[PDB]
RNA sequence: GUGAACAGCCUCUAGUUGAUAGAAUAAUGUAGAUAAGGGAAGUCGGCAAAAUAGAUCCGUAACUUCGGGAUAAGGAUUGGC
RNA sequence: GCAGUCAAGCGUUCAUAGCGACAUUGCUUUUUGAUUCUUCGAUGUCGGCUCUUCCUAUCAUACCGAAGCAGAAUUCGGUAA
RNA sequence: GAAUGUUACCGCAAUAGUAAUUGAACUUAGUACGAGAGGAACAGUUCAUUCGGAUAAUUGGUUUUUGCGGCUGUCUGAUCAGGCAUUGCCGCGAAGCUACCAUCCGCUGGAUUAUGGCUGAACGCCUCUAAGUCAGAAUCCAUGCUAGAACGCGGUGAUUUC
RNA sequence: UGUACAACGGGGUAUUGUAAGCAGUAGAGUAGCCUUGUUGUUACGAUCUGCUGAGAUUAAGCCUUUGUUGUCUGAUUUGU
């Protein structure tokens, strides 16, 4: 769909930028839910 | 996470956004975009460049209902009296005359 | 970098190559340092080794007092221009590039530092944490 | 933060405390003297009106009325002025000073009540204190009591009482004027 | 999904975005809500 | 007409609108441009390119065959009404 | 140019930790010579730029054996491109 | 891209390619070793180098959006709106493309080499070796990843009447 | 023949930075007629100001849509 920008506090015990606000990138997917439609099966054959 | 202004434009600044310019006598410079970074490099007045916060501030523009008053005063009137002399004397001995 | 240096470094948009001239900050009396080099720096054919924030480089002194020219001494970028970007997002520059002569351990040569300093820079040099006035 | 919350009309003040950042941020862009409905504050101070009148940032600094900012900046203060007790004659001196605007960065917010809510608070609106001192002056005497240049001061006057452990004695003020 | 478990503790952080970025992306967009763009020019010639 | 001007740039008279055409806008090119921070580290070499540029006023070095050097260098300033 | 064997000697002591005389056995074809087979009815003749790949007689990086390896550093060697 | 009845959808995987690299700080630890001077390493943590595949939230670059604004000449009587100067010049400029100048992400199982070992004879002793055998490397084979054999393949839908 | 699709028109978004027109006691000032001024007056004056964050462009690879108009059977080919 495109991307934005997030903040949110940062846990890394460790780092100079521990415990601070982290401006950081992201992507937004649609994700309307899926429909099952059918159902296939699958065989070991010694050639795949 | 604090959201500053453009000094210079107005607007607000969500982090991330636009620059920063540290000057030499060390005063922090922000811009929501290049626009005012560059009419900010190019010795441009704020006061002068018309769809500025300092402009329509400076030039009496938009503000119609922040020009009238609102609602803030209030109630008091009480007797805590004078300390050390039975602050009940002074609330029952102040009979007065006229 | 490497020796003295009392921390990491977030990677900062270099903006110092070898042969860049900047502003000296210190009492040294040296007024500019010419980077010949970069402590740290990587190799690949054709790559200038260029400088940012909180680096030791290697310098020499172009104009300044005769004792500190034709020598080549330590040195430590505390002034960008080259507009790096920081992990709360913030894409800031100082006004010029410039930096301090200091020794091997790390340590100032002069007294105090005359203009600004990042963060990124005193975090990483106990010794510029003194002197540096305002800092970022 | 703290809230250093005074009540005018009954002399009583309680330094209150909140955590809970988005109780706060009532507060936040609010400049001084701006009014706040309390019920956003918590709920024992529901309908509680609150004018903010001072407080204090971060290494101490005082904020001072008509700076706006949410930051500190370098004054130039005289005499007759905010956060600035003169030493010497027309000395000026440049100090730090916080803006006026609320912002996160305040270690305590000088609030004051305007109106009254459905709860007697604890420290303030339950408990009074004596105005420490009385009339002084001539017809201020006459109107604090409000007596028509005739009634004759003398004994209108307040009368403090002060015992000498084993001899409790009376002292006045001294009616100038 | 992973086709293994990433120990990663990089990964492991549970987040919590504090903001995130709804101004426009067709431009250097400066509201988030068009409240809060009214909240600010405030009213105009077709507007009110 | 602008301008020092037969320069450039626009126009009047006169004369032209002649040079295969259509559709797209991949790589690579020929020709024309711009780039953050650095500043010749590129290269045999600054090749190329960029910088400079009119005029009024101020200011001007070594050295000289005293004719020069010299727009030396370095500065300010310029519309409209 | 690179690698051996014998081991008189060096290495305080101790031939072979690390080295090695007098001799002698080899490998390589990025040196230079010797040749003159191929092209004189033309195989475009240095170097750099660029880009690929391959060799190992390994500079660094992985894991090891050895030391005249206390630690640190270094050295000799194996699997290793 | 013809041809293995037509057409469509979902897949298998031969063979082939293949990828990650190196450093530092904290910590270990002023520790072990040393009379002292000096002075480590495994585990853990935070970052970095070179490499690679992407991606455009943000920041920067790009400008025929000739989109808006300005300026110089001249031409349309002035006005309004415009034309011409190989895109006339100028400031700003969305979209798109794009940059360690921007941001993101770069898997883990096995088998071995050297080497060190177990058991163990030949050789009543001894020995990692002869039978047998354990542990082991930036190697190797997998895993993963990219192609998909247009003469390798499976599953499935629909299959025409003037 | 419909949650259709298209041309426009509308609304969001975005760029520029305040459109033309009109008005004004703004404006260095300036002309002419006297009825020669206890604002004489009518004009005219770079620029300014107000309606006016106005006007203008905004998918050509932005978002959206109860509005308007229109469009919806030409060709060729294939069989176990
Ligand atoms: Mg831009
Ligand atoms: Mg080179
Ligand atoms: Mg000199
Ligand atoms: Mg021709
Ligand atoms: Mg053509
Ligand atoms: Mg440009
Ligand atoms: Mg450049
Ligand atoms: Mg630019
Ligand atoms: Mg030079
Ligand atoms: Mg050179
Ligand atoms: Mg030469
Ligand atoms: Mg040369
Ligand atoms: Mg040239
Ligand atoms: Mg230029
Ligand atoms: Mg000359
Ligand atoms: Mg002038
Ligand atoms: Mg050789
Ligand atoms: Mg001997
Ligand atoms: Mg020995
Ligand atoms: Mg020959
Ligand atoms: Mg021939
Ligand atoms: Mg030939
Ligand atoms: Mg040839
Ligand atoms: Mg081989
Ligand atoms: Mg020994
Ligand atoms: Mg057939
Ligand atoms: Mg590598
Ligand atoms: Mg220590
Ligand atoms: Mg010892
Ligand atoms: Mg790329
Ligand atoms: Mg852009
Ligand atoms: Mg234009
Ligand atoms: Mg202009
Ligand atoms: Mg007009
Ligand atoms: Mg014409
Ligand atoms: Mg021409
Ligand atoms: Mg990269
Ligand atoms: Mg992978
Ligand atoms: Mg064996
Ligand atoms: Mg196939
Ligand atoms: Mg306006
Ligand atoms: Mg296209
Ligand atoms: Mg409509
Ligand atoms: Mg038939």
């Amino acid at each position: 769909a495109g991307m934005t920008t997030i903040v949110r506090d940062l846990d890394r015990p460790g780092s100079k930028f521990h415990k601070r606000e982290v401006v950081e990138a992201v992507t937004v997917v649609d994700t309307p839910p899926v429909v099952v439609v059918g159902v296939v099966g699958y065989v070991e054959t010694p050639r795949g | 996470m604090k959201v500053e202004i453009d000094s210079f434009s107005g607007a607000k600044i969500y982090p991330g956004r636009g620059t920063l310019f540290v000057r030499g006598d060390s005063k922090i410079f922000r811009f929501q975009n290049s626009k005012s970074a560059s009419l900010f490099k190019q010795r441009k007045n704020p006061r002068r460049i018309a769809w500025t916060v300092l402009f329509r501030k400076h030039h009496k523009k938009g503000i119609t209902e922040e020009v009238a008053k609102k609602r803030s005063r209030k109630t008091v009137k009480a007797q805590r009296p004078i300390t050390g002399a039975s602050l009940d004397l002074i609330k029952e001995r102040r009979s007065l005359k006229p | 970098s490497g020796n003295g240096a009392q921390g990491t470094k977030f990677r900062i948009s270099l903006g110092l190559p070898v042969g860049a001239i900047m502003n000296c900050a210190d009492n040294s009396g040296a007024r500019n340092l010419y980077i010949i080099a970069v402590k740290g720096s990587g190799s690949r054919l054709n790559r200038l080794p260029a400088a940012s924030l909180g680096d030791m480089v290697m310098a020499t002194v172009k104009k300044g007092k005769p004792e500190l020219r034709k020598k080549v001494m330590p040195a430590i970028v505390v002034r960008q221009a080259k507009s790096w970007r920081r992990r709360d997002g913030v894409f800031l520059y100082f006004e010029d590039n410039a930096g301090v002569i200091a020794n091997p351990k790390g340590e100032m040569k002069g007294s105090a530092i005359t203009g600004p300093v990042g963060k990124e820079c005193a975090d990483l040099w106990p010794r510029v944490a003194s002197n540096s006035g305002v800092v970022v | 933060m703290k809230l250093n919350i005074s009540y005018p009309v009954n002399g009583s003040q309680k330094t209150f405390e909140i955590d809970d950042e988005h109780r706060i941020r009532v507060f936040f862009d609010k400049r001084i003297g701006q009014e706040v409905d309390g019920e956003a504050v918590g709920d024992e101070f529901k309908g509680y009106v609150f004018k903010i009148s001072g407080g204090n940032d971060k290494q101490g600094f005082p904020m001072k009325q008509g700076v706006l900012l949410p930051t500190r900046i370098k004054l130039l203060l005289t005499k007759n002025v905010s956060c600035y007790r003169p030493r010497r004659d027309g000395e000026r001196k440049r100090k730090s000073v916080r803006g006026a605007i609320v912002g996160p960065d305040l270690a305590v917010l000088a609030l004051v009540i305007v109106k009254k809510g459905e709860q007697e608070l604890e420290g303030l609106t339950d408990t009074t204190v004596p105005k420490r001192l009385g009339p002084k002056r001539a017809n201020n005497i006459r109107k604090f009591f409000g007596l028509s240049k005739e009634d004759d001061v003398r004994d209108f006057v307040i009368r403090r009482e002060v015992t000498k452990g084993e001899k409790t004695y009376t002292k006045a003020p001294k009616i100038q004027r | 999904k992973s086709l293994y478990t990433n120990t990663s503790r990089k990964a492991l952080e549970e987040v919590s975005l504090k903001w995130i970025d709804t101004a426009s992306k067709f431009g250097k967009g400066r509201f988030q809500t068009p409240a809060e763009k009214h909240a600010f020019m405030g009213t105009l010639k077709k507007d009110l």
